[PDB]
C-alpha cells in the first residue's frame, strides 16, 4: 500500500465506537450466514406516489456535536479500550470486533464454547429490517430512462459516416 | 399496529419492537469486573479535553 | 472457477507518511503563531496600552522628562 | 546523562498510570455550571439553530441517497484503509448488491438522472457494514499494537520502496 | 557457553509417523533420526552454519504476499 | 487415586471458581514494550568469564522425578514428569488422526493442524503468534493418523500463558472463514515437505497400500484439489464436535510441576464447556497388502520396501518384534558409524558387507493401537532392483533361526536405545502422549528394558512366522523400470 495513515488514536474528546455506537444499534443474529432472510426474494415496503409519503429513516440527525461542518456517517477511526463496554445483544445490539473478543458477551451456560463463539462470526448479524429496505439492482437504466433501444436510427437511415 | 410493512413494521419508532433512539444502557461495572470509577466535577470542562498530568 | 475466497491482508497495511504529518505540525505551528502576534498587536497591545497611559494619572513614577 | 534521566521520569511515569480507566468508561456527573448551560442554551440552540440546520441536512441527505438509489454505507470511499480493509471481508451477497447498487447510482448521477420514485421507498441509513468495519478495525488495531509500536530503521530505497514505510513498490513520485 | 543448536528451532515433532521411543532405533545415530548428531567428516564445527530444515532449498519461492496477488500472476511495478 | 479410566487410576482435580482479580495476581510477570527504563551500566563489563562472580548460591534441592497422573472433572487427562529442567515441554494430544476420516471427509484431520493457533475466542492470531514469540517459545501442531499434537517448548517460568494457549485451540477456535482461507497455502507446502524425506514418503505408500482406503492407509495430507471444497471453517468445526472432546485429550508435560500444572489447566476450564464426548464409528483396520511402483522421473535410485502387518502396540508381540528389528537391525553406506552403532547387525553383516551394489538396507517396525508394520527397506541403484529384491527375499527367508550370540546383542542394544531416546525430553513428551493414546496405559523405560529382557529366541520364531504368514506390501519408489513384479515377490514368499 502507498504512504497512507489512518486516525486510530485515543482522542481526549470523542469516545470510541464500543462506548458509543453511532449507527441505529439493533441487529438480528442468526446461527448460520444462511439463515438470514434472502433480500432478492423479501418484499420490500410499498411504493408510494407522494415524496411525502415516503418511509422515515432510522438515522439520527443529531448523532454528532460540537463546533465543526455537519457531517451523518455511522464510523470513525478510534481505538477501543482494552476492556471494552459488554454489548447488550439480547436487545440486539451489535457485537463485533473488541467487542467480542475482549468481552464475555459471547458465553452461553450450558453450550459448547466453540458452539457459541461461532455465532458471533461477523457473518451472522444483519441489521435489521436488511431483506427490505436494501435496493436490489437489475439494471442501471430503470424504466423510462432512455437507452440505445430508443436512440436507435430507424433502419433506412442515411449513412452518418461522411458527416 | 406495525404487523405490516405497510402498517410500520420494521420501521423504528413506528414499530412497538424497535425504539426511536439505541443508546448505550449505563453500567455500573467495568467489564473487566472493576468497580466502574466515579467523579464529580465542581469545574467546567477543560478546554480541548486535555488531560492533567497523575 | 467461482467468486474469490475472503482473505484479510497481512500488515501493517498504514504507514509511511511522516511527510504528512510535518506539513500538519509546521503549519499548525505557524498559524497558531500566527493567532498570537495578531491577536497580541492588533487587540490586545492597544488596549494594553491605554490602561498603561491611563494609569499614569496616578503618576506616582510615570517616565521621567529627561533620562535621555 | 540528562537523557538518560528523562528516560526514568517517562518509565515511571507511565508506569504510574497503567491500568487506568479510559475518561469515557468513568460514571461522570456534569459540573455544576454546565448543567446551568445545558438548562439555558442547549434548549433553544436546539429549538432555533441546530435542530432546524441539521434537520434540513439530514433529510437532504436522505433524498441525495434515495435518487442515486444507494445506501449510505455504500457512500464509503475505499481509499480510506479501514473501508478497504472492511470491503475484503464482506460476504459475496452482501458484495453483489452493493456493486449494482453504486454502478447504478453512477449511471443516474452521469447521465444527469434521479431514481424513479416508485423505487424510492427504502430507508438509506440501514448500518450493513457495520460488523464487517468493527472487525477490520480490531485486526488493525492489533497490528498497530504489535507490528507497530516504533519508527523502524530500514535500508533507504530499496526493492522499489523507500524505506519510512510503505510497502507497495513505486508508491511514491521518489520510487517512481 | 556453547551453543548446541541451531539458531532456528525445529518446532517439529521428534519421533517420525508410527515409530515410538522403543521402535526408533536410536536417534543419537539412526539415519531417519531427526535430533541424530551429524557427522564429522571433515570436522567439527560446519553445524554453526548447517540448514537442518529438511527440505530442500527453492530459490525465489515467494514469502512476502500480503495477498495481494494470486499464484503464478506475476506483479507489475508492484502493483 | 480418585478415578480410574482405561485401566489407569488419576487423581480428581476439582473445578474451583475465582475472582480474575486474584489470579491475574498469579500470571507471570512480562512486559511487551519498555517505554522508558533506569539506565545501569554492565557491572561485569571488566570481568573475564574465567572468573566466577556469583556468591551465595542457595543450595540445591534434588527430587527424583516421577510421572503424575491427574484428570479434570471434564474429563481431561493430564500426565507430567519435572527432570528438574529449566526449558518445559507442554502437549495436547487429541484422539482424533486421519484414520476416524469418512471418505468425504478426507483430509480434515490435516486441515485442523493448518488451522492450529489462530485465531480463538479470546485472542486474535498475530496476538497468539506474536505472545508464543516475545516469550521465545517454540512448538506447532502434527497431525498423525490415530491423533494430533499442539506442541509447545518453553522455558517453565511462562508455563501459565503457555497452557492457556494451546487449550485454546481445542475449546473455543474461532474458524473465522477468512482465516481458514489463509491456510489452503499449507497443503501444498505440507505435500513437499513429505516428498522430500525419501523414507517417510515410502512409509506413506506402505501404509496406504498395506490398508487399502481404510482407517491407516488413509491419505495423512490432504489434496489441494477436490478436498478444498471442505477446507472450511463450518467443516472443521463438525470434524471437532464428532472427535475432539476432553474424553478424548490428554495434556503432558515435562519439566513442570503437576500441581501448577493441574492447577492453571483447571482454571482454563473451569468457565467453560468442553465439547461433548459422542460415540463414533472405530473400525478395526483391514489389512490387504499389495503393491505400488511410483516413479520419481529426478531420482536414479531405487527404493523398495517389503512389509507385512503386525498385530500393533496393544499386543503381545510388541517387544518380541521389536527386538527382531534390532536384531537384524540394518544401515546405510552414507553414514559411517563407530563402534556400537549397528555395524554387527545380521542386515549389516550379511547384506552391506556381502554386497557393494547395495545403498542401504534396514528394517522397519511401525506400531499403532491395533496394528502395525514390519519389514525390510533396500535402496541401490535402479538396474540392481532385481538383485535388490533377492537379497531381500534371502533375509526374509533366514528368520526361521537365530543363535544366542544375536539375541543377546539385540536385546542389549534394544534396552540401550531406550533408555539413551528416553532422556530426550520432546521424546519423553511424545511417547507418553501417544502411549496414552494408544493403550490409556504408560510403560516406563524400566518396565520395556525388563519385558525385552524376558525376550526369547522361541519367542522371535513365532512372531516371525506369523508375519511371514501374511499377505506381503510391496513398494517401489524412484527409478521403477527395473523392478520384479508383484507376483515374484509373492512366489517367493508363498514358501514361508
Ligand atoms: C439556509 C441556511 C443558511 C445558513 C447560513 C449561515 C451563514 C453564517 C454562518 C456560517 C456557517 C454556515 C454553515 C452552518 C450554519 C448553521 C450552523 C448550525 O446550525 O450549527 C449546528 C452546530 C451544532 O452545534 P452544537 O452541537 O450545539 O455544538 C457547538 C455549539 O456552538 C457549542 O457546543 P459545545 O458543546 O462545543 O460548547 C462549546 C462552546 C462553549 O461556550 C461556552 O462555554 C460559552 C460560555 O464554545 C463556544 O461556543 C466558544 C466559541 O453548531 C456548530 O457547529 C457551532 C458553530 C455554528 C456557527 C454558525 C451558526 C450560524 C447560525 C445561523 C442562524
Ligand atoms: C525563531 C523563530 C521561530 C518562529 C516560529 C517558527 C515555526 C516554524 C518552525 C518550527 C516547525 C516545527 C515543526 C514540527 C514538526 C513535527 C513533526 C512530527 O511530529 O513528526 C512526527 C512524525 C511521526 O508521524 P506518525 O504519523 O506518528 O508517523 C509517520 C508514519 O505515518 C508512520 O511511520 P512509522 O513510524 O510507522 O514508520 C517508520 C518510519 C516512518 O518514517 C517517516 O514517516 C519518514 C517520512 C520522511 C518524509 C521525507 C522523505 C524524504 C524527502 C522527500 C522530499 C523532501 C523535499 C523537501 O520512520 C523511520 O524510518 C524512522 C527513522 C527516520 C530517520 C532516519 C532516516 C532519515 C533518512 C533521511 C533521508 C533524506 O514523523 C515525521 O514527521 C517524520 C519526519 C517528516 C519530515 C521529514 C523532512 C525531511 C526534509
Ligand atoms: C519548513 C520550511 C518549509 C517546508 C516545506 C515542505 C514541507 C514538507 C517536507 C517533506 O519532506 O514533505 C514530504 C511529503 C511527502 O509526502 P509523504 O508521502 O508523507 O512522504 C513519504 C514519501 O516517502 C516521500 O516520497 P514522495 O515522493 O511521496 O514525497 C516527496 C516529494 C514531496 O514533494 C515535495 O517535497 C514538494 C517540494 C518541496 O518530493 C518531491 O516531489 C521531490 C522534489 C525534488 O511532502 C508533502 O506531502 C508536502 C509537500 C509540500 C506541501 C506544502 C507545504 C507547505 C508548508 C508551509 C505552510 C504553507
Ligand atoms: C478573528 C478570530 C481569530 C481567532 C484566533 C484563534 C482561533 C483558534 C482556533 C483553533 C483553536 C480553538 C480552541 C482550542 C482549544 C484547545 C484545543 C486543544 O487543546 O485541542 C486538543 C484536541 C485534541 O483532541 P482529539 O479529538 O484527540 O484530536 C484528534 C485530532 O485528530 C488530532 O490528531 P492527531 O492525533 O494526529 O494529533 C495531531 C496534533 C497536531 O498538533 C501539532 O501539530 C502540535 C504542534 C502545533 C500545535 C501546538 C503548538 C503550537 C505553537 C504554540 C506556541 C509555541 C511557542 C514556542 C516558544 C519557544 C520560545 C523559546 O494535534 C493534537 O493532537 C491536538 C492539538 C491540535 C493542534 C492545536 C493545538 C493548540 C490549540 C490552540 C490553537 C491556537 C489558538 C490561538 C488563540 C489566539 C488568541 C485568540 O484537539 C482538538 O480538539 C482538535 C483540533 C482543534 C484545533 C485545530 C487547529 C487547526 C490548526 C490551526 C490553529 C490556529 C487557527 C487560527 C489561526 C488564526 C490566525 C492565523
Ligand atoms: C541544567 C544545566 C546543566 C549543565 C551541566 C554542565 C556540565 O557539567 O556538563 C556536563 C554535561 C553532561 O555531560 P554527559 O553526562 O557526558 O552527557 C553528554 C551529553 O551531552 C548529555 O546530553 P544528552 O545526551 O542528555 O542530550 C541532551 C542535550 C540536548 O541539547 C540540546 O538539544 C541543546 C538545545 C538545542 C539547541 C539550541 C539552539 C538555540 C539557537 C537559537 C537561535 C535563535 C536565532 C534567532 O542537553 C544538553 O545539551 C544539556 C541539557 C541540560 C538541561 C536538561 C535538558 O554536558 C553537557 O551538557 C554537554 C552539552 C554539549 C567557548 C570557546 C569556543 C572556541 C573559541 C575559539 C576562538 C577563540
Ligand atoms: C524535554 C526533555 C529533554 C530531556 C533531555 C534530552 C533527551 C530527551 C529528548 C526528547 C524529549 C521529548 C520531549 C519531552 C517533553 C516532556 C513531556 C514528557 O515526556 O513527559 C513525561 C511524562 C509524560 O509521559 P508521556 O510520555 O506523556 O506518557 C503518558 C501518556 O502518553 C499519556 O499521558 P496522560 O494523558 O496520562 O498525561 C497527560 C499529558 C497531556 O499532555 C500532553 O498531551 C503533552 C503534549 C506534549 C508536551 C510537550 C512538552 C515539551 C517540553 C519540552 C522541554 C524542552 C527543554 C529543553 C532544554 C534544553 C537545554 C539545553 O500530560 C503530559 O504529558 C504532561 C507534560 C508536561 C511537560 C512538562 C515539560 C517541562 C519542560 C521544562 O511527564 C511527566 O510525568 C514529567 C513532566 C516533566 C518533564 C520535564 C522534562
Amino acid at each position: 500500500h502507498r504512504p497512507t495513515t489512518v486516525k486510530m488514536i485515543d482522542s481526549w474528546r470523542t469516545e470510541p465506537s464500543s462506548e458509543k455506537p453511532m449507527w441505529y444499534n439493533r441487529f438480528d443474529q442468526v446461527d448460520h450466514i444462511s439463515q438470514h432472510p434472502d433480500p432478492e426474494k423479501t418484499e420490500k415496503y410499498p411504493p408510494v406516489d407522494d415524496t411525502r409519503k415516503l418511509m422515515k429513516t432510522r438515522g439520527d440527525p443529531h448523532i454528532m456535536r460540537g463546533w465543526g461542518e455537519y457531517v451523518y456517517c455511522h464510523y470513525e477511526h478510534l481505538r477501543e479500550p482494552v476492556f471494552p463496554r459488554k454489548p447488550d445483544v439480547a436487545k440486539g445490539e451489535l457485537a463485533a470486533g473488541a467487542n467480542v473478543t475482549r468481552t464475555d458477551v459471547w458465553k452461553r451456560e450450558g453450550e459448547p464454547a466453540i458452539q457459541s463463539i461461532a455465532r458471533f462470526n461477523p457473518d451472522n448479524f444483519r441489521p435489521v429490517g436488511y431483506a427490505e429496505n436494501i435496493p436490489c439492482p437489475d439494471t442501471c437504466v430503470p424504466e423510462g430512462h432512455l437507452d440505445f433501444r430508443h436512440t436507435r436510427l430507424p433502419t433506412w437511415h442515411a449513412d452518418r459516416r461522411p458527416f | 399496529k406495525a404487523s405490516t410493512l405497510a402498517t410500520g413494521k420494521g420501521i423504528p419508532g413506528i414499530d412497538p419492537k424497535l425504539p426511536t433512539h439505541t443508546p448505550p444502557a449505563s453500567y455500573d461495572v467495568l467489564s473487566s469486573g472493576k468497580a466502574r470509577p466515579v467523579q464529580v466535577a465542581k469545574w467546567p470542562p477543560m478546554p480541548g479535553g486535555v488531560p492533567l498530568p497523575k | 472457477i467461482g467468486p474469490p475466497l475472503r482473505t484479510a491482508q497481512i500488515g501493517p497495511t498504514v504507514g509511511g507518511n511522516g511527510g504528512r504529518t510535518f506539513v500538519l505540525y509546521l503549519t499548525t505551528t505557524i498559524n497558531v503563531l500566527i493567532a498570537f502576534q495578531v491577536s497580541w498587536a492588533c487587540y490586545l497591545q492597544p488596549r494594553w496600552r491605554s490602561f498603561r497611559s491611563d494609569m499614569l494619572e496616578k503618576f506616582p513614577s510615570l517616565q521621567p522628562d529627561m533620562d535621555e | 546523562s540528562f537523557h538518560r534521566a528523562f528516560a526514568r521520569v517517562v518509565c515511571n511515569y507511565n508506569k504510574s498510570i497503567e491500568g487506568s480507566v479510559p475518561w469515557y468508561q468513568v460514571k461522570r456527573e456534569k459540573s455544576p455550571f454546565q448543567q446551568v448551560w445545558d438548562e439555558v442554551f442547549t434548549p433553544i440552540w436546539f429549538k432555533l439553530v441546530k435542530g432546524p440546520y441539521e434537520r434540513w441536512e439530514y433529510n437532504a441527505l436522505v433524498a441525495r441517497y434515495r435518487g442515486m438509489g444507494i445506501m449510505a454505507d455504500d457512500a464509503m470511499n475505499d481509499k480510506d484503509m479501514i473501508v478497504e480493509r472492511a470491503l475484503d471481508i464482506i460476504p459475496e451477497d452482501i458484495r453483489i448488491q452493493r456493486y449494482r447498487r453504486m454502478m447504478r447510482g453512477a449511471v443516474l448521477a452521469g447521465r444527469k438522472l434521479h431514481l424513479p420514485l416508485e423505487l424510492q421507498n427504502y430507508d438509506p441509513m440501514v448500518p450493513y457494514m457495520a460488523p464487517y468495519i468493527e472487525e477490520a478495525k480490531f485486526q488493525m488495531q492489533e497490528e498497530q499494537e504489535l507490528l507497530a509500536y516504533h519508527p523502524w530503521d530500514r535500508r533507504l530505497y530499496t526493492a522499489g520502496v523507500s524505506g519510512f514505510g510503505e510497502t507497495s513498490m513505486h508508491s511514491t513520485f521518489l520510487t517512481m | 557457553p556453547p551453543i548446541q543448536k541451531p539458531l532456528l528451532p525445529s518446532g517439529r515433532a521428534v519421533l517420525k509417523h508410527g515409530r515410538s521411543m522403543l521402535c526408533s532405533g536410536n536417534l543419537s545415530y539412526d539415519v531417519n533420526s531427526t535430533i541424530k548428531a551429524p557427522e564429522c567428516k571433515r570436522g567439527m564445527g560446519f553445524t554453526q552454519f548447517k540448514r537442518f530444515t529438511p527440505v530442500p532449498i527453492e530459490s525465489g519461492v515467494s514469502v512476502g504476499n500480503r495477498g495481494w496477488f494470486f499464484p503464478g500472476v506475476i506483479p507489475y511495478q508492484g502493483h | 487415586g480418585k478415578s480410574t479410566i482405561q485401566g489407569t487410576s488419576y487423581n480428581v482435580v476439582k473445578f474451583q471458581q475465582e475472582d480474575v482479580s486474584e489470579v491475574v495476581k498469579e500470571v507471570p510477570h512480562f512486559q511487551f514494550y519498555y517505554i522508558g527504563g533506569e539506565h545501569k551500566d554492565n557491572k561485569y563489563r571488566d570481568v573475564p568469564l574465567d572468573i566466577p562472580v556469583l556468591t551465595e548460591a542457595p543450595p540445591p534441592q534434588l527430587k527424583k522425578p516421577e510421572m503424575k497422573f491427574s484428570v479434570l472433572e471434564n474429563g481431561m487427562r493430564i500426565v507430567s514428569v519435572d527432570k528438574q529442567g529449566l526449558t518445559s515441554n507442554l502437549g495436547l494430544f487429541v484422539h482424533a488422526g486421519s484414520r476416524f476420516e469418512t471418505p468425504a471427509e478426507e483430509g480434515l484431520s490435516h486441515m485442523v493442524e493448518c488451522v492450529a493457533f489462530r485465531s480463538t475466542a479470546h485472542l486474535s492470531h498475530l496476538r497468539t503468534i506474536k505472545t508464543i514469540e516475545v516469550l521465545g517459545m517454540n512448538g506447532g501442531c502434527q497431525a498423525g493418523r490415530e491423533h494430533i499434537m499442539y506442541n509447545l517448548e518453553l522455558l517453565r517460568e511462562y508455563m501459565p500463558v503457555a497452557s492457556t494457549l494451546v487449550v485454546g485451540n481445542v475449546l473455543f477456535p474461532r474458524l473465522l472463514p477468512w482465516e481458514v482461507n489463509a491456510c489452503h497455502k499449507e497443503i501444498k507446502k505440507a505435500h513437499e515437505r513429505l516428498k522430500a524425506d525419501t523414507d517417510q514418503y515410502v512409509s506413506e505408500l506402505l501404509h496406504q497400500t498395506a490398508y487399502h482406503n481404510n482407517t491407516l492407509g488413509n491419505a495423512l495430507l490432504a489434496n489441494e484439489g477436490r478436498a478444498l471444497e471442505h477446507f472450511t471453517g463450518d467443516n472443521i468445526r463438525e470434524f471437532m464436535m464428532k472427535h475432539f472432546s476432553a474424553e478424548r485429550s490428554v495434556f503432558v508435560g515435562i519439566n513442570v510441576d503437576h500441581d501448577e500444572l493441574c492447577k492453571w489447566l483447571m482454571r482454563s476450564f473451569a468457565e467453560y464447556v468442553a465439547i461433548p464426548n459422542l460415540p463414533r464409528d472405530e473400525a478395526k483396520p483391514v489389512y490387504t497388502g499389495g503393491y505400488k511402483l511410483e516413479e520419481n522421473a529426478d531420482m536414479p535410485v531405487c527404493n523398495i520396501a517389503i512389509g507385512f502387518e503386525t498385530e500393533g502396540w496393544n499386543s503381545a508381540d510388541l517387544v518380541p518384534v521389536t527386538v527382531l528389528q534390532t536384531l537384524l537391525g540394518g544401515g546405510g553406506s552414507f553414514s559411517t558409524g563407530g563402534p556400537g552403532k549397528g555395524m554387527h547387525s545380521r542386515l549389516y553383516l550379511n547384506v552391506l558387507n556381502q554386497n557393494p551394489n547395495v545403498e542401504s538396507c534396514m528394517a522397519f517396525n511401525t506400531q499403532y493401537s491395533d496394528s502395525g508394520l514390519f519389514g525390510m527397506y533396500i535402496t541401490g541403484f535402479g538396474q540392481e532392483a532385481p538383485r535388490l529384491v533377492d537379497i531381500a527375499l534371502n533375509e526374509l527367508r533366514k528368520l526361521d533361526s537365530f543363535t544366542p550370540d544375536e539375541v543377546s546383542r539385540a536385546k542389549n542394544t534394544l534396552k540401550g536405545n531406550i533408555f539413551m531416546n528416553a532422556e530426550n525430553s520432546k521424546v519423553l513428551m511424545e511417547d507418553i502422549g501417544r502411549q496414552i493414546i494408544m493403550s490409556g496405559k504408560v510403560v516406563t523405560p524400566e518396565e520395556f528394558a525388563a519385558r525385552v529382557d524376558a525376550v526369547t529366541e522361541a519367542d522371535l520364531k513365532k512372531v516371525a512366522a506369523k508375519l511371514l504368514r501374511k499377505n506381503p506390501t510391496y513398494v517401489v519408489y524412484g527409478d521403477t523400470k527395473s523392478a520384479p513384479h508383484y507376483e515374484y515377490v509373492r512366489t517367493a514368499l508363498a514358501s514361508l
